[PDB]
């Protein structure tokens, strides 16, 4: 999961 | 009384062939005359018509050579790679650390850029929550810098990019100093958020390169925080493209009072290096519709600037592109005649919906903005292959041209040890490029500088810095001038010369013969 | 009746000066005008005599204009400078710390090239451990790349040289993305074992650059061991050579269907750094023997690929080098007519002996093998001075020819912090470029560069990576064109205004000097 | 009888238009063919103006070819970015480190440089003490590398330079190892104190590149000491110039028998880097006076060398500023006929007791000395800008010249691992680099370098080394030739054909008119 | 203070 | 002694  | 004034003619003509055929008085001889008579005159007529549309073929001539006339020193623009300024990048790195929901963090920031990128990155959340192992390609495109620059205001960019007093740490031109407020002039790009213009200003405070342009820049991203993990930061990076993820300066040397394109034009300079570039100034001259093509103004344009032939190239293709997908792309020109054209990275269709859901209303029209963007970039790729669209355009070259021919060169600025030292000291005790920072608005950059420039390392945080140096090599220009290779007296000589060596015929002759049939005429 | 045929010419004729002559009554008058004939006459002679031997130099004319015809995108060539893969090199350093002997490991390993290169190094291995104190220079020679290129069948080395699959990570033209399997033709080289050629493919997936081609290459040595002592590794090295020791890409931009040479031609790019080459096309037209020198074809080869004078020169080089020390130069082209010629680095010729013994017939065959080399190498440096013998071989400029005028530039391309953070996801999660190699054939390569390329180091690891991006800058082609200088035309017409100037005769008046010297024969 | 000899001409002249007039019986006639001989001389006479002009503009016509004639192997010149030599920079740090007054060191040391360097910088230290924080500026400029090649000994400065065998590790030219001694010729320049040409010489060893010249460069800086805090080193640095801190190699590539000029001219290469530098010969052919301008000598030199521009405009800049400031500039050619000038750095002025004291008299000293320097930058910036000044200086451009477009080119010369540890082996094994200062007068330095330079940490150490590549890219030269356009045999052939278009005659018809005057004189 |  |  590529967080922001 | 035909025969009359044939043998008046025949005896006092001055033309070669004709007076023998007049006057043969032998039957063979009167043949052989004859024959003699119309086969020269035939080759005459041969010769004539190769040499007339050989004129008609309008043709061209041109020459070279090296002049002392000295051109205008050349416009210098220089681009930094990276488009918004390090204490922002930082605060909104700090602030997805603190709070991940772009929703939550619209409203802790006063700055405007923040506010506004954190309600546009918004939109796309929830999406980009559920999707992205689905659609990591299409999200990589969303999030790119032109999505942003074709969204935001430049106005309120302008604001959050790279600012003049923090990027040009030291500048000279002519053995002085330069006046930054006066000489730099800022304009905007889709992709280099913020970009400056060096305008020359000759001598009316004496140090610097005495015959050129000398600065140095701070380029570098050293003082961005290193994250423990990969984090999506929207609007920074450009999936897919020739110029992304490039840390240096982008210069563009071009003549004066004409637009720079730097993302398909100019010089890279990476950090830590010392860039020498050595202008060998060029001109050429061209030569109107019938002998050539050549224009002085753009065809799509306002006129108000020089003209050059990457402007109408750039119109038309932005003229296809809406003609095709609807709408204009936004690293092109804006057509002066179209401000009602959406960019095509345009994203108010957006509801409110999209930033509390995942629904498949958004889904679709995330789907179509990745589809507007992908009909944009066929018709840029394929429509240059295009003659036919092309030529349809009336892009011909410009008919006063000047070219540089720049030679590239590198060197590693800071030196290791006492030189080096003496570098940063110019820097930051009399310059002292960290107190520029010292102010309401620039508080937390200020600290930024103070703890990442400090003494003790220094010789790795002038890596960042970059310099630049621009100066005509040559000093005599390359002229290259069209010129009519056939002129109208060329003509008149060859025609009369043929005339001569054929018949033997002059223009008084000619009058001759005119006299002949007016007296024919006449009886 | 020789006066009375004088007479008659003599009143009706168009020659000027003869006439007078002919009825001058005055004797005076007849010696100033038979003077004044005769030096008009030998003043045309003159004329002509010039005139007519300056066509005979058959001149030369040129042009050169910018024209709208748009060039073929150019072929690009992209070798690695670094010959073999990393996973092999690191085989062959751990083999030899487990054990020095050589000739113990011709069986510790399946791969093809690992047995081959093991046994050719143990027939050299006592020898170097005897003499290396007394003759470094001759095993630093002895054991270069190009002895075992030509002492190892091409098909063996291509399956340890570097890898398509593992040289490119990406690649992109014309807003597409590459398919590297139809786009990249392999091709070996004695210096840079692989060579890959991308020959353009126009759109018929959407993505990169618009208006050109970039791709991402692999290319540092950062994964290889670090060794706590200097070990010999034969093959890598190339002794006392311009290329030698390298790390980055060496790219050739030539035009398409023809052969490039790497290690004479090319540019090259290092690794961390992203190049832009400026391509300028320009076109050159020339004519042929009479007028001038040019040929289309290759005077040594099949005629297969477009001509270009490398090709001819490089061939002449290796028919001499042939001619006088009786072998071939590996750095050079086979000759197609003797393919039975051997290489001058071959060496069959050793005992199997020399694997267990230092004896003195081994040391002779050593430095037998030396002299041959240095026979090549003399001949190569002396004989392009040799004016007599390059004019032997009859190499010619190509008569129709495109040169690119490339403009360098770098920057640093994955930049620190979160722009660097977005290029290393966009390899490694979006491409996935480490599991290319999970496979039964690839899974060292695959742990090395799973341990090497992980997140926690990946500001240190990206700089093994290079990016190119090669796009044509300028549309119009630099068209420059030879011609002959004085056409048969001019040659007629300049006569002809000759022969009006000096005795005003034309062509029908020399009908009518023909008439009287008939005449003279009817008499 | 002034109409008899008319009717004479008339009735037997080869003339066109005027025989009808003079046998015109008809009055009207007479009239309309007086009318048709007179404006036919008139346009004649229109279009013979307008050539004869034509020519007396004395025109001027260009050729471009490719030619097989090889031009001379270039002189390549190469300087040290760095001035002094590391050892004795080194050693001027510790003597300061020990005692920070430059007084108390004219007696510690026997090396003559490093007494001149105390004396000089002892003169300034009170004033430096007392007022650096005041005129920051002023200091920085005294304490420049030109004030110290300006006020000691060029000879006692090349003991103290950077040394011809501490700086080329290796030579390689045309498949041959250079003789040091013999093809490299040391000269000084002020601001590379020591520089030196390599100068061809052709073969009669045999290793390196086979087709040009290849050599490895000491260059960088990382063994001098790194300071914990910032400490003033005069004669080091060069306050807000372009080529200041830099580091690394600067290469002028220039034709031979001619002054290198590396301050404003050449290329730049940094440590850690292979350069390829790839020549283009270019050749230029000028005509003289009348149908242009170009010298074959230097209007101020004494004729031996061979001719330059930059050499006359470097001397006219001279010149003015002798004539301006009163003094010369250091940074430019002395003219030979003023030998007895001053150079505007000079400081022997300056009293013993400014070395004791900062008395007023000693700063209003400094202050001078400052502003003769602002003077000579003044004029040097303003003076290139001021045609009429460059047009009294008669700088035509050279009448034969060679030029070369040099095709620049970067790689990382030690790559990580193997092929860097070959590398290393042949620096420091085989040619044994370190032990060429193994003698009485550099034992410190040999002690540096091996301290330095040790296996343990040679990917690091190795990056202080620069690799240079200068090869000839095409082997047909580019001719560029001038040529008259308009010549003297093409004026007669042209206003023949006027001549013979308009009104017929010919120069036999011009003896015929002669002969008519003649008969009015007789008459 | 910049000592020597 | 380089050994291999
Ligand atoms: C030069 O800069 C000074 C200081 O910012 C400013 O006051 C002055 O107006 C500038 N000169 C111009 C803009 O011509
Ligand atoms: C000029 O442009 C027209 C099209 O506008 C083209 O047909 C013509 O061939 C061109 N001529 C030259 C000399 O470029
Ligand atoms: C070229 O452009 C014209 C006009 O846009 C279009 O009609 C034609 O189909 C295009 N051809 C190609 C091959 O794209
Ligand atoms: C920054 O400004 C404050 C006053 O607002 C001043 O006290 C401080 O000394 C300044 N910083 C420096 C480094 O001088
Ligand atoms: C100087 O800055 C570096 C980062 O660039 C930092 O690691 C170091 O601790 C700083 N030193 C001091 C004394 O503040
Ligand atoms: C393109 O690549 C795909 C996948 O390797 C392959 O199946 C296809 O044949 C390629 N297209 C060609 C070779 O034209
Ligand atoms: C053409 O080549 C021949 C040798 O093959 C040479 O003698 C002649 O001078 C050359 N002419 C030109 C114009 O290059
Ligand atoms: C030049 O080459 C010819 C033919 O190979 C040879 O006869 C001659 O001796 C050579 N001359 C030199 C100086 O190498
Ligand atoms: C490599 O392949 C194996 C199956 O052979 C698979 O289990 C493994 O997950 C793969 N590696 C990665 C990183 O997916
Ligand atoms: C990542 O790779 C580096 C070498 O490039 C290594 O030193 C480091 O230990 C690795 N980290 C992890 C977590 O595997
Ligand atoms: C070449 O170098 C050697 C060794 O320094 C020297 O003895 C010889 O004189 C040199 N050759 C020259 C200077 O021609
Ligand atoms: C040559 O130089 C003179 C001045 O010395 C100048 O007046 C003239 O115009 C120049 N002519 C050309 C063709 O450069
Ligand atoms: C140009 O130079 C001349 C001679 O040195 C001088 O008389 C004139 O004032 C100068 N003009 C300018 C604008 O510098
Ligand atoms: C340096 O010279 C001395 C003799 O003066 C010698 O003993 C020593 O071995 C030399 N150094 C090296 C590395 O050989
Ligand atoms: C090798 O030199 C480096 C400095 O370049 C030094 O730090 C290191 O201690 C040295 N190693 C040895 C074994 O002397």
């Amino acid at each position: 999961f590529m967080r922001f | 009384a035909i025969r009359d004034v044939m043998t008046k003619f025949a005896e006092q003509t001055t033309m070669h062939g004709v007076p023998k055929v007049i006057n043969a008085k032998s039957s063979m001889g009167r043949l052989f005359w004859s024959l003699v008579c119309l086969a020269a005159g035939a080759m005459f007529c041969l010769q004539m018509s190769e040499v007339l549309q050989r004129y008609f073929s309008y043709p061209k001539k041109v020459t070279v050579e090296v002049v002392p006339t000295p051109v205008p020193f050349p416009s210098i623009s220089i681009c930094n790679m990276r488009n918004l300024d390090v204490h922002i990048l930082n605060t909104l790195n700090r602030m997805f650390i603190e709070d991940d929901r772009p929703f939550s963090n619209i409203n802790k920031s006063e700055h405007e850029f923040i506010r506004a990128y954190m309600k546009k990155v918004a939109k796309y959340a929830p999406l980009f929550w559920n999707y992205q192992d689905e659609y990591p390609e299409v999200f990589q495109e969303i999030f790119s810098r032109t999505t942003f620059s074709a969204n935001i205001d430049p106005e309120v960019i302008a604001l959050a990019a790279v600012q003049l007093e923090g990027f040009v740490v030291n500048c000279h031109y002519a053995g002085h100093r330069c006046n930054k407020t006066r000489d730099f002039y800022r304009f905007f790009d889709p992709y280099y958020f913020n970009c400056f213009t060096y305008k020359a200003h000759e001598p009316t405070l004496s140090e610097g390169i005495e015959n050129g342009w000398s600065s140095i820049l701070l380029s570098g991203s050293g003082m961005l925080d290193k994250n423990d993990e990969i984090r999506m930061l929207p609007g920074l990076h450009e999936w897919r493209s020739a110029v992304s993820a490039s840390e240096g300066v982008r210069v563009v040397i071009h003549p004066p009072s004409t637009t720079p394109y730097p993302f398909t034009e100019g010089y890279d300079v990476p950090p830590g290096f010392s860039a020498s570039f050595g202008i060998h100034p060029r001109r050429n001259i061209r030569i109107g519709p019938p002998h050539g093509n050549c224009s002085d103004k753009n065809p799509f344009g306002d006129g108000t600037e020089r003209y050059r032939l990457m402007a109408c190239q750039k119109m038309c293709m932005q003229h296809y592109i809406v003609e095709t997908c609807g709408c204009a792309d936004v690293g092109l020109p804006k057509l002066p005649l179209q401000a009602n054209i959406s960019w095509c990275r345009d994203d108010d269709n957006f509801p409110d919906e999209c930033m509390f859901t995942a629904s498949e209303e958004c889904l679709q029209l995330l789907m179509q903005l990745h589809n507007r963007i992908k009909c944009a970039r066929s018709i840029k790729s394929k429509i240059t292959k295009n003659t036919t669209a092309m030529e349809a355009c009336n892009c011909f070259p410009p008919c006063d041209e000047v070219s540089y021919d720049v030679s590239y060169s590198l060197s590693k600025w800071p030196s290791a040890g006492y030189e080096g030292d003496a570098a940063y000291f110019d820097v930051f005790g009399i310059e002292k490029f960290n107190e520029r920072f010292n102010k309401t608005g620039t508080q937390g950059k200020y600290e930024l500088f103070t703890k990442y420039f400090n003494v003790s390392n220094r010789e790795e945080s002038m890596k960042d810095f970059a310099r630049l140096n621009v100066y005509i090599a040559d000093s005599n220009v390359v002229k290259t001038q069209e010129s009519e290779d056939y002129t109208r007296n060329q003509l008149v000589s060859d025609i009369g010369g043929q005339l001569g060596l054929w018949v033997g015929i002059s223009l008084i002759t000619l009058a001759e013969v005119l006299e002949l049939i007016i007296d024919l005429f006449r009886l």
